[PDB]
């Protein structure tokens, strides 16, 4: 046995293209649409729960994941690749940051760590790149609210608002017309739901849409009282009912 | 064209080895079904013993992973037993480290994560199997979680796997459209097994003897498989109404 | 591509057979064994007149009782010599004696097939190992990259080998003197060399029981070249 | 064809071409014969020279006082395998105060050769061996092939033109098995057997190599004027 | 076995070129242009962000210009992710040197170290090289203000003015024409922007498409300041030099 | 605490003549005040006309002799059945003994 | 195409062609069988006499694992030996940790997982043997047959090698004509017959019969070779049935 | 670890990776070495395709290995740094254990040994570099000049050149260098080295580097103006 | 390095004309506590060897498992496992002796003293000792622990040198051993009345006697002993 693939499976072609990264981006393009919008007092990330069978319980599949109490992530592309990245991203937030500084990492630095993991799958021996693009939303005391995109190559960019996957080109044009620097969080959620309706074919409701925010601190979700400086997570996943309420005012 | 031999991306963003592992899944020509009751989770699978020289008692694709978790496999037996031994090891290690029985959905995730690694690392091939895990979880109740060669998994109200999965899937879909509930509203597991067998008969259009089926039942704190005579009693009750 | 340790359909290792071709391109080396000593001689083959020919070291001492001459990719020989010297000295440390010439040759030849996917390829150099011990007297061995070694009364390796070996076939007898053997090496080297043989583009050496392994001075070889010229003009 | 690049690849008919190519190296090697009675076991080997100035390549290797082999094929591979046998014979003596059975020696050689046929990177051994020995169950002769297959025999031959010596032994089976307590007559039968594989060349004093092991006879090799008696 | 699938990233061509290095350089030629200009009283680093969007958050963005320590900065051309791996290595190397000698790392020593890391990926390991070229702008008390470049081969050279990335041929001709040895920072700022404005593939050069940085002894007395320009400060220097 | 050494007593004597040599030793093996054996051979024929005895701790003594006998066997294999001379055997034993310099064979050896 | 050049590569069918090519080496080998009897198991094998120079009864093919398990195989003999060596290590570690001798189904999975592991990577070749094995444990007699893929099942009777179709037919008759079961001594006789009948596929060269058995009553649950009078009795019974 | 055999034999007995490493040397800028009666001079070409270069800080072509030995090269610049580092470490290691600086032959033998090792080690390619190593042995006034190449062969030279158009400058040296009477002074040796480069260089401006090494660790690099005076004097004698 | 915990006391043995006898009591002591009264310390290997062990019982049980595994291993691919290639006493001893010396040399000894008694293929008597240090020796009589001090003197009166072995019958030899076991019961504080005895004869094979008791004990004279002076 032994892993005898100690060599790179991603190489430069004569034209300077890294084939496997380009092909990973093609896999991302086929994936279901996800988006993110940044408001003055928050950030929203959203995607369609494309259920593979109606017998499947799509609540058990989480496309929007908590990484830290103040940072959340969504994806487009290969779901299993996303799941293992979320596991690795949660762990690296602790090992390379919280166990050292006693606090959760800021959004940009956790993104930096995820990016690093994705870069290494692009150069290390005997592996293919990750077939996902991530949208990571988060808050931290000194940088405030932020939204980042991370691609298969490991490259990352900050966004006011963006979309990835299937209908990203059309969605990004929709967001350009609606986005301004004076948006409140509710306005951004409203725009997120309007944008996502365009890319969805079938049912459009709280059970087929997954949507989460990075907003105010939720002391009700902390699980304990008695420490004034601990005020709770800023990440909150919206319920099926909370989505449907905002679909009547749509 | 070496992008079809190992798990690297094709120009279309596809992993052909993963797709071909899905095709290996149906090599046994066996169909499985899983459903949830109020207090139980039932899994049934076709049993085919083509050779008279075989010991029919040793022919099985349903496995007892832990006391609480059962697993039915759709795919070749070597890969099935590979996945089984590993799942058993993982469930035992979990209990030792964390002090409680590994939940069905957590084991599914773990095995799915292992399957994901074979789709990303070149030296390891995917296993040509679909793993359906069943239990009565102490937190979530009756549970069906299924894993495939892509590393995908999800929970199910009910499910079906094999060459004729679509026929069984639609049959189950239509039933749950009528009842408007997420389970079989029945007290005893015996009647939930009778439901599972009846609806497989209707979907496949074939009759079954005691030796043509294989049944696994998950209740609170134990998963067990039925003997041929326990199945015979089940078949007699179906025929008498 | 294909394995480095692969067998051909004829039952030969491709890489070993190819290394033998590299040795055919190398400069000529000749050895002749007598009852009075073993003589070793080489063609230096300087690529340009500005190259200081005395820095071309194709004859090398392993121990006082064992010499060595090389032909082929001579850079590959350095680690083989290092190993030989170490084996010779190490055995003297362990056993308070000189090592047998055969045992030394065998130790060198054990390295030869340690290649795969250890070193990445066989050695591209053949060695003539000459020496004396008490048990078997004056000996000459031919160590290949296959791991095989043959003992020889006389042997030529390198680009002029098959022509030289045919000449050694006729000229060698069991009563040869050391002086006769020195002239015979010079004669056959002069025959197969491209350039005209002199003391600066050819080198002699020997191994005797009394004096051990000695590389000849250019002045000493020059006299033996003049002695050769006169005795060929004598008939 | 497409399935001979390495030892890890079966062909469509279930053949291992690298192993078969290694088997071919044996057929190119010089002839060697093995035969035994109930009391003694004999190896006879035709040594091969490079030319008239060169020595004749040694074919027989001693492994212990009671065991040794003859080779045909790649001589360095014989050195590797015989060294392994020397160690196993020696381990048996040091640890268990026990002379290694010839049958068990065969089993160890089989398993060593097998590992090189199932793994990537390596290569099969390119040599065939005839192991003779005298142990607690009498005289023995073994034939080792680098496929892994080891076989116990009354007599055999391997190398180029070995079929002639093998047929002779197949005829003489009933005669030479009965040569008990007569080492010289058993060697005579081995020399007469190897003679059936000669063409153009004949058995000279530095050409022939003989070994013997028996009841009260340690494994000993005869070369040079010690074999002139049998020419 | 596995040999079948090996690209062999560290071999020579028949002509004696390293395939992967050459192809990595081809990749870098499509990346945004980065310029470095060295003056007597400082160094300028200018770089063009690649075809941006109106929805990109520019003030918190950094793809081109990175700080290695207080005295040394780099401009990046190529794969951003690859560059960050090397950048973090370089930042550690600088701190290792500071801990050991209690002095800031000389610029060349840092450049040689990174360049040696790149060299290794071309000679051993069977991995693809880093698809990154750097411009290093730095100061130390031995050689003063220094500009270097390094590329995927691991070769590095020193410069008075240099470009990497897209349109280096056109950019290097324009720099060669207008550069003088007695030049000052304010003039070098203007030259860097004028060069980018002429070589750009975009229709016009605006503040949102640029990253800009200076290393000046314009720091109060006998010390060196690094200034990474803010979006509004790039907008002001574009109006001052008469480009917008 | 575990003591890995012991004392098995015994006495040995070597004398070199003009064209001969003798190596003698008593056959008594002991621990403390008990006799283990009245006849436990201590001087051994090691082949190549060499006799050896390693007196002191009998386990280490038997180990050393066993390893030297083995060294003679492998000398024959590795060097074309050459006779191991007494001086060469002596140098070889030095290396066997010094190989355990930091956990010694607790014996006085004579060949 | 190219899917058959490397082990562990799925073809577009979902097949591992290298494993299927290993089966061809198995099919090329000599015939070997297994019969499950009332309180035990019988193993038999065809040994081709290539030459008069082969010493009769010496080149033993059937192998014991622990003291209660027999193993026989057809195909590449060295691969079988390698698998048995592993089986011996597995049975040794099981007994070391758990005290009791390894149960047969437990032992079956140990071989199964090891063979299956040689279909997971291109750095290794699949096994070129089908192995018939079994014995007696606390739950009674067990007979197994294990393929190059790692696949194994329990059997009433089993057969592999060049004469497998012939043998299988003969085994199927025994199953039908004896639903109550077969005695150990009967199974030895029947095993001899089946090898002799299966020798028609290898009729060019003559052969040597080799039989072994584990029986609760006849061998105390230990693996033994059939020798002497009992072997000759089974040869005579076999020779009478072919004529 | 990556074990792949990149340097292997071909059917005609050639190791192509070693031969292609020589082709990289052919592409490199010309380097020349000439030894006089009491000195050695190392000349090196600088390609003038690169202006706007900072010559203060740019890696210089001649590198000191110790205070008494220098190394110049032709081929891959990045590869040369690895050999120079290893050589510098070995030079200090030799001083530390033998209590004497390396001979020029010893240092050459070491560097050549490294080059050879990279032609039969798994996972590695050969160095695309040939070197000229020059200097004086400790307490010795005899000049030393050696050459190495990717294969790992080495040898001593009265005068030698390597790199692009080295065939031309070797032609010049073979007719202009007399062994019975080598350049007696520093001037004569530098003049012959500049002359040899002027056969190939283009402009005699910032394209020629000259480094003079004398006995007892006396090493100096000539400036632009000093070299420019040699360039001036050569062509004025040529106009005749 | 350890300390022995549960321990077995003397093993005693001797040669006689046609074979060897070995014996050992059935006690496992836990310091001064006579904890385990049914421990078998003579462990037969085949029908030609008996290994008697004293010292640490856990280490004995380990050695017992090594010998069990040695028989299994010898039978593998060995058609003559019950005949010419059966395990000999000399093979079993040398293996143990190797292990004992290797274990002391890693400073982690098997805390035992072992006697291997048996008969060889050619009928020769085999009797040899090995202990935790790897020390080995042979003698017409051998004994461990207290047996060395008390049994050997009594057994050496029967067989004093080699020439006394053919003159000693199996009846005389067994008698001597049984008397020695009684003496050890009188005088060893960590011994028991119950013991096992094994005879290995070149003609009659291996006879293994269990549940033997020390009998014909003299205690009556105790009644007359009064005070301490
Ligand atoms: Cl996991
Ligand atoms: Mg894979």
């Amino acid at each position: 046995m032994t892993d005898r693939y100690s060599f790179s499976l991603t190489t430069f072609s004569p034209s300077g293209k890294l084939g496997q990264i380009d092909y990973a981006l093609t896999a991302v393009k086929q994936g279901v649409t996800s988006l993110g919008i940044k408001a003055t007092n928050g950030v929203v990330i959203a995607t369609e729960k494309k259920s593979s069978s109606p017998l499947a319980m799509s609540e058990t599949l989480s496309k929007v994941s908590l990484l830290t109490p103040d940072i959340g992530a969504v994806y487009s592309g290969m779901g299993p690749d996303y799941r293992v990245l979320v596991d690795k991203s949660r762990k690296v937030a602790h090992t390379s940051y919280k166990r050292i500084y006693g606090e959760y990492p800021p959004t940009k630095l956790l993104v930096s760590e995820v990016a690093k993991i994705m870069q290494e799958a692009t150069q290390s021996g005997g592996v293919r790149p990750f077939g996902v693009s991530l949208l990571i939303a988060g808050h931290d005391e000194f940088n405030g609210f932020s939204l980042y995109q991370v691609d298969p190559s490991g490259s990352y960019f900050p966004w006011k608002a963006t979309a990835i996957g299937k209908g990203s080109v059309a969605a990004k044009t929709f967001l350009e017309k609606r986005w301004n620097d004076e948006l409140e969080l509710e306005d951004a959620i409203h725009i997120a739901l309007l944008t996502l309706k365009e890319s969805v074919e079938g049912e459009f409701n709280g059970d087929t849409i997954e949507l989460a925010i990075i907003g105010d601190e939720n002391p009700d979700l902390l699980g304990y009282t008695g420490i004034p400086t601990d005020k709770g997570p800023r990440f909150r996943k919206l319920t099926s009912q909370e989505i449907n309420d905002r679909l009547e005012a749509l | 064209g070496y992008d079809r031999h190992i798990t690297i991306f094709s120009p279309e963003g596809r992993l052909y080895q993963v797709e071909y592992a899905f095709k290996a899944t149906n090599q046994t020509n066996i169909n499985s079904l899983a459903v949830r009751g109020k207090d139980c989770t039932v899994v049934i699978s076709q049993k085919k013993v083509p050779d008279k020289l075989l010991d029919p008692t040793t022919v099985s694709y349903i496995f007892c992973i832990s006391r609480t978790i059962g697993m039915v496999v759709n795919g070749p037996i070597p890969d099935a037993r590979n996945a089984a031994l590993r799942a058993k090891a993982e469930a035992a290690e979990f209990r030792y480290k964390y002090g409680y029985d590994m939940p069905c959905d957590v084991l599914a995730k773990r095995m799915a994560n292992l399957s994901q690694i074979y789709t990303q690392r070149a030296y390891m091939r995917p296993l040509g199997v679909i793993l359906t895990f069943v239990s009565v979880d102490e937190e979530l109740g009756p549970s069906i979680y299924k894993t495939d060669p892509a590393g995908y998994y999800v929970g199910y109200k009910a499910t079906a796997t094999g060459p004729k999965q679509q026929e069984i899937t639609t049959n189950l879909e239509n039933h749950f459209k009528k009842s408007k509930i997420d389970h079989i509203n029945e007290e005893s597991w015996e009647k939930v097994v009778e439901f599972a067998i009846t609806h497989m008969i209707d979907a496949l259009g074939t009759e079954f003897s005691k030796n043509d089926l294989e049944v696994g039942v998950a209740t609170k704190d134990k998963f067990f498989t039925l003997s041929a005579e326990n199945i015979e009693e089940r078949l007699v009750a179906i025929a008498e109404q | 591509d294909r394995g480095v340790s692969t067998f051909s359909p004829e039952g030969r290792l491709f890489q070993v057979e190819y290394s033998l071709e590299a040795i055919k391109l190398g400069s000529t080396a000749i050895g002749i064994a007598t009852k009075e000593g073993v003589v070793l001689g080489v063609e230096k083959r300087a690529t340009s007149p500005l190259l200081e020919s005395d820095s071309i070291e194709k004859i090398v001492e392993i121990d006082r009782h064992i010499g060595c001459a090389m032909s082929g990719l001579t850079a590959d020989a350095r680690s083989m010599i290092e190993h030989a010297r170490t084996a010779a000295v190490t055995h003297n440390l362990y056993y308070d004696e000189d090592i047998n010439v055969e045992s030394l040759t065998q130790s060198v030849c054990d390295l030869a097939l340690r290649f795969g996917e250890l070193m990445s390829r066989p050695f591209g150099v053949a060695l003539l190992i000459a020496g004396h011990d008490a048990d078997d007297g004056y000996q000459l061995f031919h160590a290949e990259p296959s791991g095989t070694f043959y003992r020889y009364n006389a042997k030529a390796i390198g680009s002029g080998s098959e022509g030289a070996q045919a000449e050694l076939l006729n000229e060698w007898h069991s009563s040869l003197t050391l002086k006769e053997a020195e002239l015979l090496v010079l004669k056959i080297l002069k025959q197969v060399m491209e350039e005209k043989l002199d003391e600066n583009n050819a080198q002699l050496s020997c191994i005797t029981k009394q004096d051990g392994f000695k590389i000849y001075d250019n002045e000493k070889t020059a006299e033996l070249i003049k002695e050769l010229k006169e005795k060929e003009a004598a008939e | 064809n497409n399935y001979d690049g390495d030892t890890v690849t079966f062909s469509p008919t279930g053949r291992l071409f690298q192993v078969e190519y290694a088997l071919e190296a044996i057929k190119q090697g010089s002839v060697t014969v093995g035969l035994r009675s109930n009391t003694h076991a004999v190896l006879v080997a035709l040594k091969r020279n490079a030319d008239e100035l060169s020595s004749y390549q040694k074919k027989i290797i001693k492994c212990d006082e009671h065991m040794g082999l003859s080779l045909a094929g790649l001589a360095p591979d014989a050195r590797v395998l015989s060294n392994y046998l020397r160690q196993q014979c020696n381990y048996s003596s040091l640890v268990f105060n026990r002379k290694l059975a010839v049958e068990r020696a065969g089993h160890l050689l089989c398993d060593k050769a097998q590992k090189n046929t199932q793994s990537y990177g390596g290569r099969p051994y390119g040599v065939g061996l005839l192991i003779i020995g005298y142990d607690k169950s009498g005289a023995h002769l073994l034939e080792f092939q680098p496929s892994g297959n080891v076989t116990e025999l009354y007599g055999t031959a391997i190398g180029a033109r070995s079929q002639g010596a093998k047929t002779y032994l197949e005829r003489t089976l009933d005669t030479f098995i009965k040569i008990d307590g007569n080492p010289d007559e058993l060697i005579k039968a081995g020399v007469e057997a190897i003679s059936q594989s000669l063409r153009d060349e004949s058995l000279t004093v530095d050409n022939l190599s003989i070994a013997i092991v028996g009841k009260d006879t340690p494994f000993t090799i005869y070369d040079g004027e010690a074999v002139a008696k049998y020419i | 076995g596995s040999r079948r699938y090996d690209s062999r990233t560290t071999i020579f061509s028949p002509e004696g070129r390293l395939y992967q290095v050459e192809y990595a350089l081809e990749s870098i030629s499509h990346a945004g242009t980065a310029i470095g200009i060295m003056a007597s009283d400082g160094i300028v680093l200018a770089a063009e962000r690649k075809v941006t969007s109106t929805l990109l958050e520019q003030d918190t963005s950094t793809e081109k210009l990175y700080k290695l320590n207080d005295k040394i900065a780099v401009a990046v051309a190529g794969l951003t992710a690859d560059a960050e791996i090397l950048i973090n290595t370089a930042r550690i190397h600088a701190q290792n040197y500071l801990k050991t000698y209690n002095e800031d790392i000389p610029v060349e020593i840092l450049v040689r170290r990174l360049s040696d890391i790149k060299q290794g990926y071309t000679q051993h390991g069977g991995l693809r090289p880093f698809g990154v070229s750097f411009i290093y702008a730095g100061y130390d008390d031995r050689y003063g203000y220094q500009l270097y470049t390094s590329n995927p081969s691991g070769n590095y050279t020193g410069w008075k003015a240099i470009s990497v990335g897209a349109n280096t041929s056109a950019a290097q001709t324009l720099l060669q024409m207008d550069y003088k040895d007695d030049m000052k920072v304010d003039d070098a700022i203007e030259l860097a922007l004028k060069t980018l404005s002429k070589t750009t593939d975009s229709s016009a050069l605006t503040y949102d498409r640029l990253e800009f940085a200076t290393i000046r002894k314009g720091a109060n007395d006998g010390e060196v300041y690094q200034k990474i320009f803010k979006p509004q400060e790039i907008k002001d220097i574009l109006v001052k030099t008469g480009i917008t | 605490q575990f003591n890995p050494y012991g004392d098995n007593g015994g006495t040995i004597l070597g004398i070199a003549g003009e064209d001969f040599a003798v190596l003698a030793g008593d056959t008594r093996n002991i621990t403390d005040y008990s006799i283990n054996s009245r006849y436990e051979p201590k001087v051994f024929d090691c082949g190549d006309n060499i006799v050896m005895s390693a007196n002191g701790f009998a386990a280490d003594g038997d180990a050393l002799v066993k390893r030297f006998k083995n060294s003679v066997k492998w000398y024959h294999f590795d060097h074309n059945d050459k006779k191991l001379s007494i001086n060469s055997a002596a140098r070889n034993i030095q290396h066997l003994l010094y190989g355990k310099r930091f956990f010694p064979y607790y014996v006085h050896t004579i060949i | 195409t190219g899917y058959d050049l490397s082990n562990s590569v799925f073809s577009p069918d979902g097949r591992n062609f290298q494993v299927e090519y290993a089966v061809k080496a198995v099919e090329n080998g000599t015939t070997s069988i297994g019969i499950k009897c009332n309180d035990g198991v019988v193993f038999a094998v065809e040994k081709l006499i290539t030459s008069k120079l082969l010493v009769p009864q010496k080149n033993v093919k059937i192998q014991v694992v622990d003291r209660h398990i027999g193993c026989v195989y057809s195909g590449l003999i060295p691969d079988g030996r390698h698998l048995v060596n592993r089986g011996r290590e597995e049975a040794a570690s099981f007994k070391k940790l758990y005290k009791t001798p390894i149960p047969i189904p437990a032992f079956a999975d140990r071989l199964g997982q090891y063979v299956q592991a040689h279909t997971l990577y291109n750095s290794v070749r699949p096994f070129g043997v089908s192995t018939i094995f079994g014995g007696v444990d606390k739950n009674g007699a067990h007979l197994y047959m294990l393929e190059p893929s790692g696949s194994y099942w329990g059997y009433k009777g089993a057969a592999t090698g060049k004469g497998r179709q012939s043998a299988k037919a003969e085994l199927e008759k025994l199953v039908d004509h004896h639903p109550e079961g077969l005695s150990a001594r009967e199974a030895v006789k029947q095993a001899a017959k089946i090898i002799y009948l299966a020798h028609e596929d290898n009729k060019e060269k003559d052969f040597e019969l080799e039989i072994s058995w584990c029986s609760l009553s006849e061998t105390n649950g230990l693996h033994k070779f059939v020798k002497g009078d009992l072997l000759q009795e089974a040869i005579d019974f076999a020779q009478k049935e072919i004529n | 670890g990556y074990d792949r055999a990149l340097s292997i034999f071909s059917p005609d007995g050639h190791i192509f990776q070693v031969e292609y490493a020589l082709e990289a040397v052919k592409r490199g800028t010309c380097a020349v070495g000439v030894k006089g009666k009491n000195c050695v001079v190392l000349g090196c070409e600088r390609r003038s395709t690169l202006k706007l270069q900072d010559t203060r800080i740019t890696p210089s072509k001649v590198s000191k290995i110790d205070s008494h030995v220098v190394l110049s090269f032709s081929g891959l610049n990045a590869d040369s740094r690895i050999l120079i580092e290893k050589a510098r470490v070995e030079a200090q290691s030799h001083r530390l254990t033998l209590e004497d600086p390396v001979t020029v032959e010893y240092l050459t033998r070491y560097v050549a040994g490294v080059q050879q090792r990279y032609t039969q080690s798994g996972g590695v390619r050969p160095f695309g570099v040939s070197t000229l190593i020059a200097g004086f042995d400790p307490r010795d006034d005899e000049p030393k000049l050696y050459q190495t190449e990717p294969s790992g062969i080495y040898s001593s030279w009265s005068a030698q050149t390597i790199g692009r158009n080295s065939k031309t400058v070797r032609e010049f040296l073979e007719k202009n260098y007399d062994r019975k009477e080598p350049p007696a002074t520093v001037e004569e040796c530098v003049k012959l080295t500049v002359r040899s480069l002027l056969e190939v260089v283009q402009t005699g401006a910032k394209n020629i580097e000259i480094t003079v090494v004398k006995p007892d660790s006396d090493i100096v690099a000539l400036s632009s103006e000093e070299i420019n005076q040699y360039v001036t004097q050569i062509e004025q004698e040529k106009q005749e | 390095t350890q300390q022995p915990i549960v321990t077995g006391t003397s093993v005693i043995s001797m040669k006689y004309d046609n074979g060897v006898i070995i014996a050992a009591d059935n006690l496992g002591s836990y310091g001064s506590l006579l904890r385990f009264n049914g421990v078998e310390r003579l462990i037969p290997v085949g029908d030609n060897t008996v290994v008697g062990i004293s010292g640490d019982i856990s280490d004995m049980q380990h050695i017992e498992r090594l010998l069990k595994d040695l028989v299994t291993e010898n039978a593998y691919d060995n058609p003559l496992a019950d005949a010419e290639e059966a395990l000999e006493p000399s093979y079993i001893f040398e293996y143990l002796a190797t292990v004992m010396y290797q274990r002391r040399s890693k400073m982690n000894p098997l805390w035992n003293a072992i006697i291997v008694a048996g008969v060889q293929s050619n009928g020769d008597q085999f009797l040899r000792y090995v202990n935790l240090l790897g020390v080995t020796y042979s003698s017409p009589t051998l004994a461990t622990g207290f047996g060395a001090h008390m049994a050997n003197p009594l057994l050496r009166k029967v067989v004093d040198r080699e020439s006394d072995i053919p003159k000693t019958t199996v009846q005389v030899a067994e008698e001597a051993i049984v008397n020695a076991m009684r003496v050890l019961y009188y005088r060893d504080a960590r011994s028991s009345r119950n013991f096992s005895l094994a005879i290995i004869d070149k003609n009659t094979g291996l006879t293994f006697k269990k549940n033997l008791q020390v009998e014909n004990m003299k205690w009556d004279f105790a009644k007359d002993i009064k005070g301490y002076g």
